[PDB]
């Protein structure tokens, strides 16, 4: 049960700072190392430092020499890493990674990420809008899909999930790269339900819910 | 400062295929090499450390090979949800830990054709001012798919954005979705709304419409 959760993805203007958290279980925080990597949109991966969770020794990387600062809080068993100073080429996911071993280290359990968008923009959470087809010759014998629009949300960290109208959850979920227009994203998310069961059924409705680090937002889509 | 060069930087494989990734070291790193996966929106994973050492919990198709300069990852039986971006990582010459630049691995499949899908605004965010009709495009391989819109028979230009997503980690598909954006004016103006899908598993163009405020 070893784990290690990150804060919230952020939107930060150039020129300012971002402190990203990580909140380790599941071990003793203060005798594994707690490295930091970041991996830009696209682009691979790139080590930034390593912190000593137990003397508060770190080791930056020569390019984050002067711009970053990794704290750890031994009480909350958490590692912090602030990068200042921030720029476009600062756009990224950074990920904290707990190193095992003393000879071949390796990363053996790295974080959920946490995405930094540097940009110009302000951040909003998602307004949804239903979904529901329309067809000119709809089959009986053929899947019924419904859909969500998640619309002007910043960052581009959203996580759509689905629940039936009995609460359950829906394990259909259908999950499109996020649009960028006009500083704000959106995004589509899309149920395929089998028709024996809205044919055998008589629920009228989905709820989509979406997750995003400014507000999470929740909608009904009609079942025709 | 040691450099980790991957070869290929992208490989494509059908399942069941032996799949070889190599890493490269610009100067010997003995045994001090461990292998991660990626998986698109997820964040790394330790496949192998030390080499030759799988990581308790990793499938046993996965095995490591190499001492010195060359290391090599191999996967015994690819399998649909081995889709993913492969790093390897040096710790012999720390500071700086170093990565290679990532070997993407794309699954190779039979056709399949798309299913499509059209919807129309909602009436809420017509009441916003904005008009988005969506058009889905569902579980199609080649990743090679063409999406017009159609508003009375008038082909739309500069209005519609298309996302394509990463193939599925089951049956290695792709599925699209393209985005129509009228003001709520220029929506209640006209009165057809069609998408043609061209896509090689359709023997011709696949055409799916709706009817204004007919729904
Ligand atoms: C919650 O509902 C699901 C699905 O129910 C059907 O589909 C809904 C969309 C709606 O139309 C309902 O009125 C329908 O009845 C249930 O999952 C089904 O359970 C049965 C028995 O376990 C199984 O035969 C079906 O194949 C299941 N279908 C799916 C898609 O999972 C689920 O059991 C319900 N949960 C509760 C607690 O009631």
């Amino acid at each position: 049960q070893v784990q290690l959760v990150q804060s919230g993805a952020e939107v930060k203007k150039p020129g300012a700072s971002v402190k990203v958290s990580c909140k380790a279980s599941g071990y003793t925080f203060t005798g594994y190392y707690m490295h930091w990597v970041r991996q830009a949109p696209g682009q691979g991966l790139e080590w930034m430092g390593w912190i000593n969770p137990n003397s508060g020794g770190t080791n930056y990387a020569q390019k984050f020499q002067g711009r970053v600062t990794m704290t750890r809080d031994t009480s909350i068993s958490t590692a912090y890493m602030e990068l200042s100073r921030l720029r476009s080429d600062d756009t990224a996911v950074y990920y904290c990674a707990r190193a095992q071993w003393l000879v071949v280290t390796n990363f053996d359990y790295w974080g959920q990420g946490t995405l930094v968008t540097v940009s110009s923009g302000s951040a909003s959470a998602p307004t949804l809008f239903p979904l529901v087809s329309c067809e000119n010759s709809p089959s009986d014998t053929s899947s019924v899909a419904v859909g969500c629009l998640a619309q002007d949300f910043l960052p581009d960290s959203i996580t759509f999930s689905w629940k039936y109208k009995n609460n359950s959850d829906i394990s259909s979920t259908r999950g499109f790269p996020s649009v960028l227009r006009g500083g704000k994203y959106a995004a589509t998310s899309q149920v395929l339900l089998p028709s024996k069961d809205v044919m055998q059924g008589t629920d009228e409705h989905v709820v989509c819910k979406v997750q995003h680090p400014n507000g999470n937002k929740e909608k009904n889509v009609p079942l025709p | 400062d040691i450099q980790m060069t991957q070869s290929p930087s992208s490989l494509s494989a059908s399942v069941g295929d032996r799949v070889t990734i190599t890493c490269r070291a610009s100067q010997s790193i003995s045994s001090y090499l461990n292998w991660y996966q990626q998986k698109p929106g997820k964040a790394p994973k330790l496949l192998i450390y030390a080499a030759s050492s799988l990581q308790s919990g990793v499938p046993s198709r996965f095995s490591g090979s190499g001492s010195g300069t060359d290391f090599t990852l191999t996967i015994s039986s690819l399998q649909p949800e081995d889709f993913a971006t492969y790093y390897c990582q040096q710790s012999y010459s720390t500071p700086p830990w170093t990565f290679g630049q990532g070997t993407k691995l794309e699954i190779k499949r039979t056709v399949a054709a798309p299913s499509v899908f059209i919807f129309p605004p909602s009436d809420e965010q017509l009441k916003s001012g904005t008009a988005s009709v969506v058009c889905l495009l569902n579980n199609f391989y080649p990743r090679e798919a063409k999406v017009q819109w159609k508003v009375d028979n008038a082909l739309q230009s500069g209005n519609s954005q298309e996302s394509v997503t990463e193939q599925d980690s089951k049956d290695s598909t792709y599925s699209l979705s393209s985005t129509l954006t009228l003001s709520k004016a220029d929506y209640e103006k006209h009165k057809v709304y069609a998408c043609e899908v061209t896509h090689q598993g359709l023997s011709s163009p696949v055409t799916k419409s709706f009817n204004r405020g007919e729904c």
